[PDB]
């Protein structure tokens, strides 16, 4: 039923900016993921997340649940 | 944005949220939720504080225990918090540049010492804080005055200078006071505050400077006569003087006057009047009788010169045009309904604001195809000659001589109710530095308020999805309560 | 005709309700009355409307203006002041 | 049984269980028209996926 | 300030009249008279000026062929060339767009309609050369124009 | 009973009252209320056996046309109304049944009704004081206003 | 009520008895609906009545 | 509030059409409890209803046709205004024939009684259980009757009475005449007792406890009488006067009138239009018979007041109608009966005293003032930025300015030399145990301290 | 009713109780007859009450009542809602005439 009427990886390795590694990751309040380098830039420019166009707000947290699942061994 | 100018971090005990607050360069300034565990920022709060850096600093006060961080700028905005909201605000001292707590006999609480912008040490004791349960703060056996108020007045070229005038509850006397910035005048070199007129008694009146240079007074008086004094500041010595000089007579009561360009425009009964000053009387530079319907004309108000809006006790309300070398206004404008008209203004050039004695409150607006008319043509044509109106507009006048005489009507803009009688309105460029301006009126129970244009059309549609869900939740618990009753 | 003959018992019942209804053949002295009496009760109704009429009366008690407005809702008030 | 008991535990289960009612809409009388369309609609809410549209299509007219 | 105008042919409209007599001065109001009922045209049209001045000049000027007929008009009782016309551009609506430069023309047609120009012949050369340049070139009714002597 | 010539010197607009207005119970108020800041007549087709609406103008009155945003939808030509099938194989469609008879979009529907059509607003609705007189035709007058703007 | 009574008042006396009794429905609608609401808008004037009421004149 | 177990009659609930707020007492001076939410309809009248076994909780009735009863109450962290009983009455709007704009309530909670102006009145009668009840209403309807002055009488619980200064509408004079009605809890229907005709002057009715067939007091535009339900008894007693009477002189009457008894004492504080202030006492002159002696003599004056208020404390609350509410305590309790020369009786009711209104305030004392601006007629934006509005207070005639700051008040400015910037203040460390304190200021070159 | 114009409506002023319908006419608004919408609780006058006559429905008052009768939104917005005790009181040309023929 969809109305007209009316091991999933949901996280790119390389950015969506450097579209490398991430280093000194970062975390925005969607599940997005960039560079401290990359976030600051992007609010150069855009308002709003470089996927969602949500609001960031310039919100960003380090990332380091990032660096864990980009270990190999996690946490 | 801009480089941070100043910053400062506080935990208020109350909620124990831990707020950062962050003064900028350029007068924003900002606040924030902080989280305690994560150390997220939400909550983002900012606002425009005067033009220059902010520089921030911190206390502790009441009023239950409490604590504020004043903000230094062009102004001083002290920004507590009261239960679960936060007003920024300004402080009746211009400025201060730096500002810290202090603790002292004679009994200090809220005591506060601090560095005026002159860079002089001075104390001072903090009081009254708005909050949003009172939000404005009064300040000046048994006490009973013989005169009670009549009006009050500004001096046009001097911003604010105020003047009052009383009558005698008795044998008919008027007394005049007034006062300039801080505290009243004295009269010449009397020991007395004011002045007392006698056999006068104030229906309206008006000031008027009918040259740059001086400015004068007037007052109709109830016998149909139109006295006109004169006003002197000393400036400095300083005192208030007062100066009669003409008698002129009247035929209506003349509840509104004001200042036309260079002249008094007075509303008799029925009929408009212009007059300038001359020595030995004042005199009528021109008339203009009104259109049939209006028979008294309660209040009116002007846009730069150039038009008019004209107030019936029982009818609505007229918009007319200044024709030069015709010398007389000639309407334009008209309303749809009877609305009977306590004051009138112009938001603007095209609209008006009103009240009524019964407590609505409504704006009109002019339509737009008299809006075109008004604009490529030159008022002189109004009255006699040349005006290609569309076919319709006349069939309407044959039609209808009554009700389209003008021949054309505001469209209703905005209407409300509020059950005070509203006596002044005052259109306000902005409230505190804020963008939206305001236009805030006040009642005759006593009441201010204000409406504030909602410049979003994303915002407008907020706000009315939130004035539905309080308007009826009344009936939505209670359909809950229905509901959860019949099955459980 | 059963319809017609509902429309007048409720006329009868809506106009001891709420007085003033006219009908078809209503006196303009019938009439004008009902206005008379609706703008007295308005206006000492609400608070605003009843100090507006107090203070540009110059009348000395609120409460007199009050009593001002119920007596004038008699015919006999008119009279009454006249033989003061 | 149906709307107090779960659906996916209905033993008979309800998409064997609609296609029935269907040729029972045409039974006239009307203890049987009243109980069924109430019990045809029971479905439309809980459990409309099962039966094809179709068959909605079929109950419409 | 009321015409008859007449000869009309019985296919001419309020509309076309309107656009016809327009140029003359504002219009007040025009009426084509029809049959009560079948509303076959009758030929002749009342066409209401707002000034006198107006339905005079008009009277005095547009004395002109509409769908192939002489329109007789009495009271109610400096040559350019313009090529790449739009075809829904009828004379009318030919004078609208020149008369502006001053005082004037015929959209010229066949069977198959509007043919695509025209002339217009200003009382001045003076205007004549104020309508070339000023309209030769720049697009009207999607269609680039050429406006020459 | 006063002569309307009587009648007419009171009022302020004495082109309103008429012959009958001398009649009336109370004619001294009627002709001060009829002619009051805005009032506006009563409908003219009192007087008149006809029943308001009576034909003449009425048989030829057009039968609709959807607004021109609406129609912008096609639905026009998926339903064509102006202005077939066996009864055999209308019984058989009840059977069968057949899916997908309007082909129409949702998303289109939608966004003419808000976002497109949002500020749509019909040509020209009417005015405080018009009221419908039985043998006024709009279809003229809105073509009237379209006709001298655009020339 | 201001906006819709303007078309009401009219036809509310007039000398037709019938054209009187249409209008008068309404009105007695009208006046259930809205007995204060509408006392603003009566098209009375001083002239127009007898004793009017001197104190809808009154200005402070 | 704040005490877990305690009660006292003191403490006031103030309504004015849309707002309300409730003051507390007994402190001395009158303090602000609470402000509740706004209310958005019209209160057309407000009593306390005190039902016997309990807080009381305030009838309350308005605009929309409901009667109202609710009870202030504490939820969440703050007083909130919560609702019991809305029984349906007439029709949404200010209206003539719907019974608000008098709601008088059995002194002991038996029994609410609303009425109109014109046409019907309602009585509603409220009982307690495990939940508010109130029975279906007991309706009387006089048709021509326009109602002024519904004031009611207290009873040991015989059967409710209440009084009334009704006008006919439609009659060729004025005749303004005073009607009892007895609701009969027996039957269970209002009765029409008693009905008088009195004279056109008739202004106000007010209630006498007991006499030991209820006397009311009457007061006319230049004179008070007391009547009798049964008519024995009409006494008369010319009210007194001013000796100036400025300019224009109404011919007075009487706008409040409490009554407050204790101790055989009977007294009732009655005021006119000019805000003097008189007491009756009823005394049972001895000489002739036991039969009422009406004395008028003067008290203090005020203000004019809408309505009056006395406290089990000794403590009064006049509710000013033109602005600024006070809270008096009496101390004196007034000249005594005895003196003759300031004061009247019901022996001849044609006689005139003359008195000077005294500007001292003897017998009252101040104690409590709160300000309202009721008339503001006229006013100005001074200060756009802080927002100041300039205007005048009305039987004050004094400047107010009303701002939006935060009040700051200066005091003992000193000359600090040139161009500082920061500050700084410690407790001083030096002396432990000492309010001394290290004040620092700071130059771009240099640094001072203090 | 709004469609039935011989029944005569009782319009006294309401007491404090609650109106009740039957399961065949339950969801109705007294007054327009909708079924769409409710608001309110009826509120029916006493001498609507008593005896067996407060049990019976307040549009047929036949059948007895179980559940609580409401007006809808719309007419709680014009105010139709306060006019009165919304009950029925005569059967009605309709249901007599039917029972008659039926026998
Ligand atoms: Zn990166
Ligand atoms: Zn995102
Ligand atoms: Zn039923
Ligand atoms: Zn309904
Ligand atoms: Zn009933």
């Amino acid at each position: 039923l969809n109305q007209e009427w009316n091991d999933l990886e949901k996280i790119p390795f390389k950015c969506t900016l450097c579209k490398e590694d991430y280093k000194s990751p970062v975390v925005t309040n969607c599940g997005h993921y960039f560079c401290g380098s990359c976030f600051a830039k992007d609010m150069k420019k855009g308002t709003k997340c470089f996927i969602c166009h949500k609001e960031t707000h310039g919100s960003a947290k380090v990332a380091s649940d990032l660096q864990k699942m980009l270990n190999k061994r996690k946490s | 944005s801009e480089k941070i100018s100043d910053m400062i971090m506080v935990r208020d005990s109350s909620i124990g949220q831990l707020n950062l607050h962050v003064g900028l360069e350029n007068g924003v300034y900002m606040k924030f939720h902080i989280g305690d565990v994560d150390g997220s920022f939400t909550d983002i709060k900012r606002r425009f504080l005067g033009l220059k850096p902010v520089s921030l600093s911190y206390l502790r006060e009441i009023s239950k225990w409490m604590s504020c961080v004043v903000c230094h700028s062009s102004s001083t905005w002290v920004s507590y918090t009261w239960k679960n909201v936060w007003t920024i605000r300004q402080l009746k001292d211009q400025n201060m540049l730096s500002c810290s707590k202090f603790v002292n006999a004679d009994v200090a609480i809220n005591g506060v010492c601090s560095i005026s912008s002159s860079g002089r040490l001075n104390i001072g004791r903090v009081s009254n804080f708005p909050t949003l349960d009172n939000w404005f703060h009064v300040h000046e056996m048994l006490q009973i005055s013989t005169f009670r108020p009549r009006t009050i007045l500004s001096f046009p070229n001097n911003p604010k200078s105020i003047l009052f005038i009383d009558n005698h509850s008795g044998k008919k006397q008027c007394r005049i006071s007034l006062q300039i910035d801080g505290e009243c005048l004295k009269f010449g070199s009397s020991d007395h505050l004011y002045k007392i007129l006698d056999d006068i008694d104030c229906v309206s009146a008006a000031i008027i400077d009918f040259t740059r240079q001086a400015d004068h007074l007037i007052i109709c008086a109830g016998d149909k006569r139109l006295l006109t004094y004169k006003i002197l500041v000393n400036k400095d010595k300083l005192s208030f003087d007062i100066e009669l000089l003409h008698q002129t007579e009247i035929i209506s009561p003349i509840h509104a006057m004001l200042k036309f360009k260079n002249f008094l425009l007075t509303a008799m009964g029925s009929t408009i009047v212009l007059y300038g000053l001359g020595k030995k009387q004042l005199l009528r530079r021109s008339v203009t009788q009104t259109p049939v319907s209006i028979t008294k004309i309660v209040s009116m108000h002007q846009w730069n010169y150039e038009r008019l809006a004209v107030g019936d006790i029982h009818e609505s309300v007229t918009l007319f045009i200044w024709d030069p070398a015709g010398n007389v206004f000639i309407p334009y404008v008209d309303d749809s309904v009877k609305r009977h008209v306590t004051v009138l203004k112009f938001l603007d050039e095209a609209t008006v604001i009103g009240a009524d004695r019964y407590g609505n409150a409504w704006t009109l607006r002019s339509p737009p195809e008299c809006e075109k008319i008004m604009s490529n043509h030159d008022p002189s044509e109004l009255s006699n000659g040349a005006i290609k109106y569309p076919l319709d507009v006349i069939t309407l006048q044959q039609k209808l001589p009554n009700t389209y005489d003008c021949k054309f009507k505001f469209q209703l803009l905005n209407h409300f109710f509020v059950n005070d009688i509203i006596t002044d309105f005052h259109i306000l460029d902005s409230l505190s530095n804020s963008d939206r301006p305001g236009c805030i009126y006040m009642g005759l129970q006593g009441t201010v308020g204000c409406f504030i244009p909602l410049l979003s059309k994303g915002n407008v549609f907020m706000m009315g999805n939130i004035e539905n869900i309080m308007a009826e939740a009344d009936d939505t618990f209670y359909l809950d309560y229905e509901s959860r009753k019949k099955n459980n | 005709m059963a319809e017609k003959q509902r429309q007048l018992k409720l006329q009868k019942i809506y106009k001891q309700k709420y007085i003033g209804l006219g009908d078809e053949s209503t006196t303009r002295e019938q009439w004008q009355r009902n206005v008379r009496n609706d703008t007295l009760n308005t206006l000492q109704g609400h608070s605003a409307s009843l100090e507006y009429v107090s203070l540009s009366r110059g009348d000395l008690s609120i409460r007199d203006t009050r009593i001002h407005l119920l007596k004038s809702m008699s015919p006999g008030y008119k009279a009454y002041l006249r033989e003061e | 049984i149906t709307s107090v008991m779960d659906l996916d535990k209905l033993q008979p289960p309800i998409n064997q269980i609609l296609p029935t009612l269907t040729p029972i809409l045409r039974n006239k009388h009307r203890k049987v028209e009243v109980n069924t369309i109430k019990f045809v609609g029971l479905i439309g809410k809980l459990a409309p996926t099962y039966a094809p549209p179709k068959e909605w299509m079929r109950i419409c007219f | 300030n009321t015409v008859y105008v007449g000869n009309i042919d019985p296919r001419i409209t309020k509309e076309q009249l309107y656009e016809l007599f327009i140029q003359i001065n504002p219009v007040l109001r025009i009426k084509y008279p029809k049959d009560k009922v079948l509303q076959a045209y009758q030929g002749y049209a009342f066409i209401e000026f707002y000034n006198q001045g107006d339905a005079q000049y008009a009277i005095k000027i547009m004395n002109r062929l509409i769908k192939v007929r002489q329109v007789t008009n009495s009271t109610g009782t400096a040559k350019l060339f313009i090529k790449n016309l739009a075809d829904s551009i009828d004379s009318d609506q030919l004078v609208k767009i020149f008369n502006k430069f001053g005082k004037l023309p015929e959209i010229f047609y066949l069977s198959n309609g509007k043919l695509k120009c025209a002339y217009v012949y200003f009382e001045d050369f003076e205007k004549a050369d104020l309508a070339i340049k000023s309209l030769n070139n720049q697009l009207v009714a999607n269609n680039r124009i050429t406006v020459d002597y | 009973k006063p002569s309307l010539s009587q009648l007419k010197s009171q009022v302020p607009y004495p082109q309103i009252i008429e012959w009958y207005d001398c009649d009336a119970r109370y004619p001294g108020l009627l002709a001060s209320i009829k002619c009051t800041k805005n009032v506006i007549p009563v409908p003219s087709h009192w007087q008149s056996k006809k029943e308001y609406l009576s034909g003449r103008s009425l048989l030829g009155k057009r039968p609709f046309e959807l607004p021109d945003i609406i129609k912008k939808t096609n639905i026009e030509q998926m339903r064509s109304t102006l202005p077939e099938k066996s009864l055999k194989e209308a019984s058989r469609a009840r059977v069968q049944p057949k899916m997908g008879a309007l082909d129409l979009d949702y998303k289109k529907l939608h966004d003419v009704f808000f976002k497109i059509g949002a500020n749509w607003k019909p040509d020209h609705l009417l005015c405080f004081g018009d009221v419908y007189y039985e043998n006024r035709n709009l279809f003229e007058e809105t073509n009237w206003k379209r006709m001298v703007d655009h020339k | 009520p201001g906006l819709f009574m303007n078309y009401i008042w009219a036809g509310l006396f007039h000398p037709a008895k019938n054209v009187r009794k249409a209008f008068w429905r309404v009105y007695n609608n009208m006046y259930v609906m809205y007995q204060d609401a509408m006392v603003p808008f009566y098209p009375v004037t001083p002239d127009n009545n007898e004793e009017y009421i001197e104190e809808l004149d009154l200005v402070l | 509030l704040e005490a877990g177990s305690k009660r006292e009659q003191s403490q006031l609930c103030v309504a004015t059409e849309t707002h309300l707020e409730l003051y507390d007492t007994a402190d001395g001076e009158l303090k602000l409890i609470a402000k509740f939410q706004n209310l958005f309809a019209t209160i057309t009248s407000m009593k306390s209803l005190d039902l016997p076994h309990w807080p009381t909780f305030l009838a309350l009735t308005s605009d929309s046709g409901n009667l109202s009863i609710v009870q202030i109450i504490m939820h969440a962290g703050a007083l909130r205004l919560k609702t019991l009983v809305n029984q349906p009455l007439t029709r949404t709007t200010l209206r003539r024939v719907s019974p608000i704009s008098y709601m008088e309530i059995d002194p002991n909670g038996r029994c609410i009684i609303l009425s109109s102006v014109e046409q019907n009145k309602l009585c509603f009668l409220v009982d307690y259980a495990q939940k508010l009840r109130i029975s279906s209403p007991l309706e009387i309807i006089r048709p021509h009757m326009v109602t002024l002055d519904m004031a009611v009488v207290d009873v040991n619980f015989n059967n409710p009475c209440f009084v009334t200064l009704e006008i006919d509408n439609a009659a060729t004079q004025l005749s303004v005449h005073l009607i009892f009605y007895v609701l009969e809890l027996g039957l269970n229907h209002i009765v029409k007792k008693a009905d008088y005709l009195v004279n056109p002057s008739a202004n106000f009715v007010l209630s006498l406890p007991d006499l030991s067939n209820p006397f009311v007091v009457i007061g006319f535009e230049n004179h008070i009488l007391v009547k009798d339900m049964n008519g024995f008894f009409s006494l008369k007693v010319e009210i007194p006067k001013r000796s100036i009477t400025n300019s224009r002189h109404k011919n007075v009457t009487i706008i409040s009138g409490i009554v407050q008894k204790l101790k055989n004492d009977f007294f009732v504080l009655l005021q006119s239009n000019h805000g003097d202030l008189f007491k009756l006492t009823v005394s049972p002159d001895t000489n002739d018979r036991n039969r009422p002696l009406v004395q008028l003599s003067y008290f203090d004056t005020i203000q004019n007041s809408h309505q009056l208020h006395i406290f089990k404390n000794g403590y009064l609350f006049a509710l000013s109608e033109m602005n600024n509410n006070f809270l008096f305590q009496f101390e004196k309790l007034g000249v005594e009966k005895n003196d003759f020369s300031n004061v009247l009786t019901s022996k001849d009711p044609n006689k005139s005293l003359v008195f000077e209104p005294s500007i001292k305030l003897q017998n009252l004392s101040i104690l409590s003032q709160q300000l309202n601006l009721n008339p503001s007629i006229k006013s100005q934006i001074v200060s756009d930025s802080p927002l100041s509005i300039a205007t005048k207070h009305f039987t004050n005639n004094k400047i107010i300015t009303l701002t939006n700051a935060v009040n700051y008040s200066n005091l003992i400015s000193t000359s600090l030399p040139p161009n500082a910037t920061k500050l700084w203040l410690i407790p001083d460390p030096a002396t432990t145990g000492d309010n001394n304190t290290l004040l620092f200021i700071t130059f771009p070159k240099k640094t001072m301290i203090l | 009713s709004r469609h039935q114009f011989d029944l005569i409506m009782c319009l006294k002023q309401p007491g404090v109780q609650t109106g009740l319908l039957c399961e065949k006419c339950d969801g109705k608004c007294p007054i327009c007859d909708s079924y769409v919408r409710p608001k309110r609780k009826v509120r029916v006058c006493e001498n609507c009450s008593f005896g067996k006559q407060a049990k019976n429905c307040i549009i047929c008052n036949l059948n007895v009542g179980v559940n609580d009768a409401f007006y809808c939104w719309e007419c709680c917005r014009l105010g139709k809602d306060k006019d009165g005790c919304p009950r029925i009181l005569n059967l009605g040309s309709n249901r007599l005439d039917r029972h008659f023929e039926k026998k």
